[PDB]
Order: C-alpha cells, then structure tokens, then sequence
C-alpha cells in the first residue's frame, strides 16, 4: 500500500482518486489518501468547489516514486511534487496522527473495475501523450487539446494522441479509394497496429486513457479519440478474434462506470449506431450492446 | 462551405469553380422478365461537370461496361464518379485547375473528397441551390454523343455556345438554369418553344439555335410561361 498525503486544503475541492471521489471542506483537516495498491497506474483529479471550471489532476504510478499534493496559492491549484528522500516521506507518512486525518483508499474486494478500466494502460505511453519529462507524473485537465485538434495552440500543453483521421492519405491507399473508405482493414491492421502501435495491447491502452481523460475531466479531444479509435475497428472487415472480443470486454466496463446523468455529453449518437447496428463488427459487441440497450436505450 | 442565393454572383469571380452532378452517372431501363419478375437493364451515362463562368463542359461518358459484375450500383457510380472527377482535375494544367468542387448531391462529398486528398487546396462542396443538371440528357446533341458511345469517352463543350460574345456570365448561367428547369418540367413543350420555328437553326457547332437577342428574350418568356403554367396544373392554382 502507497500514500499521496497533501501538505494542507486550503480551498473547498472534490477530490478524484481512480474511480471513487470525496468532497474537502476549506481549511479542513485533510493530509491525503492512504492504503493505495502499489498497481501500475493511478489518477488524482480535483474540481474546485467555488469554480467548478477547470476540472485537473495527475495520472501516476506509485512505484515510479512518493508523490505528495501541495496547494500552489499563486497558481491557484493542487500540484503534485515527488519526493526523492523516501526516509524523509517515509517518516511522514509513517506519523499515526497524520494518518488519522486520511482517507483509505476504499476498495471493494469483490470490484476489479478499476483494473478492468486500466488494464492495458501503462505510465510510460502515458508520457509519451502528455509530455513533460522533468516529472514522473502527467498533468491533465479538461481544457487541453488535442495534436490533431491543433492541426484543425500551445505544443507544450498537448495531448500528443495517435492521429485518426478517416479521410486522409495515412488511412487511404492510392488506387484503394472506395476500398479503403468503406472497410478500414488496411488502416487498422498495416497503418496503426503493425506501423505505429506494434500490438493491441498499446492501441487498447490509448483508447482507455482517452476513455478515462474524457469521463474524468470532461476532456473533449479525449472524447473525439476513444469514439474515433472505436469506429476504426468497428468499421474494418478484417479484425483479428482476440480483439474484437477483448473490445468487448473493454467497452462493457467503460459503459457500466459512465455516471448515468453524462450521456449526453460523453457519448456520440451516430458513431455508437454506427458501431453497434450497422457496422461489420455489429454482432462481435455482444455485451457492450446489451448494456447499452438496457442503460442508454434513448441513445439508440 | 454551402454555396446559394446571397453569393449567386461569387460563382462567376475569378476564382475556377466546377459544378459536378452525377445524376446521369447511373441510368437503367426497368422491364419485366419472362418469369414475371421486374429487370434493370443500364444504359450509357454521363457525368456533368461544368465551369459556369466560361461554359466549359467536360462530359464524361459513362459506358454500361463499367457497371459489368459489380455490386451495389448507385454506391458504386458516386465512387466512379468521384474517379473521374479527379483524374479530369489532374489531366488540367495547374492553373486551370478550379479552386472549388460544387457537387450538386451531398451524397458525392465523401468520395470526391477521399478522391481528392492529392489536392488539399481544392474546397468541396454542397450547396442549397437546387440546380435542373439532370436534364442535361435533353440536350438533343448531348444524349446523341452518350447513346451513341460504344466505350468510355470524355466530349468536351460549350453549353453556353457563343452567348458569351454579348451576354455576362451570370446572364447565360441563368439562360441555361431557365432553359434546363424547362426541359425538366414539361420536356417536348420545352421542344417545341426551342424548334417550333425552322428558320432559326442550331449551327453544327453549337447546342442550341441561334437565337437574337429579342429572340432569346421571347423565347426565356414562353419558358417562364412553360414553367408557371406547370406550377399551376400540378398544385390546381
Ligand atoms: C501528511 C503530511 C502533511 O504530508 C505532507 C507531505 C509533504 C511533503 C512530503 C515530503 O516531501 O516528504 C511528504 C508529505
């Protein structure tokens, strides 16, 4: 088990951890979250109380280091530092009182969601799509576009996802036109998986990240990019067995741990139709499209 | 962008722009076989691909070969359509090549635009004016040229024949869209307005008869006339 404490909270906050959230009060007596498994990846997300804009937070991994939250009164927002001297946190985060005035992280034995969520997800792709290499952890927030969006205004402050984009020369072979537009198979399977991506294990875990940056910080370049990477193996012919059913599986849980009142705003009507109804894997979603139907049926 | 009616007259700047229509791309007879059942059968086709500030019209003719052992025909024509329209770009000098693609049908949008990635300058686009293009075919000389080919062709006119010589570009743009509305709406009385009169001939090169000027503007009356009067029979006004 790992430990995020917080040096203070001074400003009323909801605070995010994975999936679970809780409120602070200004001023409270709050020191951070305890009992974390050391797992592979982490989120910490914050919206503040008095200006529910900018939604922000941090994905980390506590093996990468002892990450602890500090409120920046200049910048006005909770930031995440590392500590190198792991004796001296160590020390801290061993304190009895300090532990008193931290919330457990709450997890349910009988609940692998978050990991369902995360599973192909890795810190170091990650910073590869928020780039900032001074840190070990990666800042987001509900603002920052997208490298695509910004071809269609700060480098720096990018999501630096994998470009989709239907109806360009990287997804349509000379010759192929009406081929190539009409079943993506060759951009799927030459262009992404064998070209850029190498596996699926690294084309899931893209996905899932802008799953979790869209639902966690209203992010809507990270939206464009979960729907976008969906309608490119939905909309291929030629998709190998173990993907299409580990899509299944992948979408399934996102679905199921969508806030229910967010389906307006995080879920596009004419792709998912598009997906599962029309598509050329409409029959290999079999559990994707039954919560669905039973949960979003307005959608459909 | 949507092209319309408040820039009506951005259609003949300097900026090259092509109408393309595609409605004549795909054509069939439908007739019943021996078994009782109902038959397609293809006939030659054209796409209509026009500069409206010259006249210029590049027709290209769409042979029933091409249409041999394929699938999902009307899918197919708006990609075939989408081909040919890209290679015509092409085959054009860079400085004749237009800066806008008008397709009349929003159905054209996705595959003339795959088509055209080797030209990320050039704009295509829909537009709201509902254009009489499809009665292209009653043209006499232009169903000629279609019905006769025995292999795909490309037959290079000037719809405009020599109006330019004494009228604008936007003054024969609506001389055509009148005429063609006409033909669309009651076609052999459209006929008879144009070539009641033998003394007034079509010139072996052009489309059209050669009309004087007093003469063009009766004759846009009596098509006025043509279309209103269908308007009223349609609708019991
Ligand atoms: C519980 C207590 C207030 O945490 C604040 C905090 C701040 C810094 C560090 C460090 O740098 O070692 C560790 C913890």
């Amino acid at each position: 088990m790992n430990t995020v404490p917080f040096t203070s909270a001074p400003i009323e906050v909801t605070i995010g951890i994975d999936q679970y959230s809780f409120n602070v009060k200004e001023n409270q007596p709050f020191h951070g979250i305890k009992d974390i498994p050391i797992g592979h990846v982490h989120v910490i997300h914050f919206q503040h109380a008095d200006n529910s804009s900018m939604r922000y937070g941090y994905w980390f991994d506590c093996r990468m280091g002892n990450f602890y939250i500090q409120y920046d009164p200049k910048d006005g927002l909770y930031k995440m530092m590392e500590e190198r001297d792991g004796a001296k946190f160590e020390n801290i985060v061993h304190n009895f009182k300090e532990r008193q005035m931290m919330v457990s992280y709450p997890k349910i034995d009988e609940d692998d969601t978050w990991y369902n969520l995360t599973e192909f997800v890795q810190m170091d792709k990650i910073r590869k799509i928020v780039r900032k290499d001074e840190n070990q952890f990666s800042y987001v927030d509900s603002s920052m576009t997208t490298v695509q969006e910004n071809e269609l205004s700060d480098p720096a402050h990018s999501l630096n996802y994998t470009v989709i984009n239907f109806k360009s020369r990287e997804a349509i072979r000379p010759g192929h036109e009406m081929e190539d537009f009409l079943d993506k198979s060759y951009y799927l399977n030459t262009v992404m998986l064998q070209g850029i991506f190498k596996n699926s294990s690294n084309y899931f875990g893209e996905l899932q990240f802008a799953f979790l940056n869209a639902m966690f910080f209203g992010n809507y370049g990270s939206s464009l990019q979960w729907h976008a990477m969906i309608e490119l193996i939905c909309s291929s012919a030629t998709v190998p067995k173990h993907m299409l059913d580990k899509l299944d599986e992948i979408l399934y849980y996102q679905i199921k741990t969508l806030p229910e009142q967010y389906s307006d705003i995080l879920l596009n009507e004419r792709v998912w139709n598009i997906c599962l109804y029309s598509s050329f894997q409409k029959n290999s979603l079999h559990n994707t499209e039954k919560i669905m139907e039973n949960k979003y049926p307005e959608l459909l | 962008g949507a092209m319309n009616s408040s820039n009506y007259a951005e259609l003949f700047n300097n900026d090259i722009k092509l109408f393309v229509d595609d409605t004549n791309v795909y054509r069939v007879t439908v007739h019943k076989t021996f078994e009782g059942n109902v038959a397609t059968k293809a006939i030659n086709g054209c796409i209509f691909t026009l500069n409206p500030k010259t006249g210029h019209l590049f027709l290209k003719i769409i042979h029933t070969s091409v249409w041999a052992g394929q699938k999902r025909l009307s899918q197919l024509a708006k990609w075939k359509t989408a081909e040919e329209v890209s290679a015509l770009v092409r085959s054009l000098p860079k400085e004749e090549q237009p800066k806008q693609i008008i397709v009349t049908r929003k159905a054209m949008l996705d595959p003339l635009e795959v088509h055209m990635l080797d030209f990320p300058n050039i704009a295509i686009r829909p537009t709201e004016l509902r254009l009489p293009f499809s009665a292209a075919m009653s043209i006499d000389k232009l169903s000629d040229v279609v019905m006769k080919a025995t292999e795909p062709q490309m037959v290079l006119f000037n719809i405009y024949d020599d109006w330019l010589d004494r009228i604008s570009s936007y003054t024969a743009f609506s001389r055509l869209t009148l005429l063609l509305r006409a033909l669309k709406t009651n076609e052999e009385s459209a006929k008879m307005i144009l070539l009641s009169d033998p003394t007034i001939t079509i010139k072996s090169y052009h489309l059209w008869p050669s009309f004087t000027d007093e003469q063009w503007i009766t004759i846009e009356s009596q098509m006025r006339d043509l279309i209103l009067t269908e308007y009223g029979r349609k609708y019991n006004v």
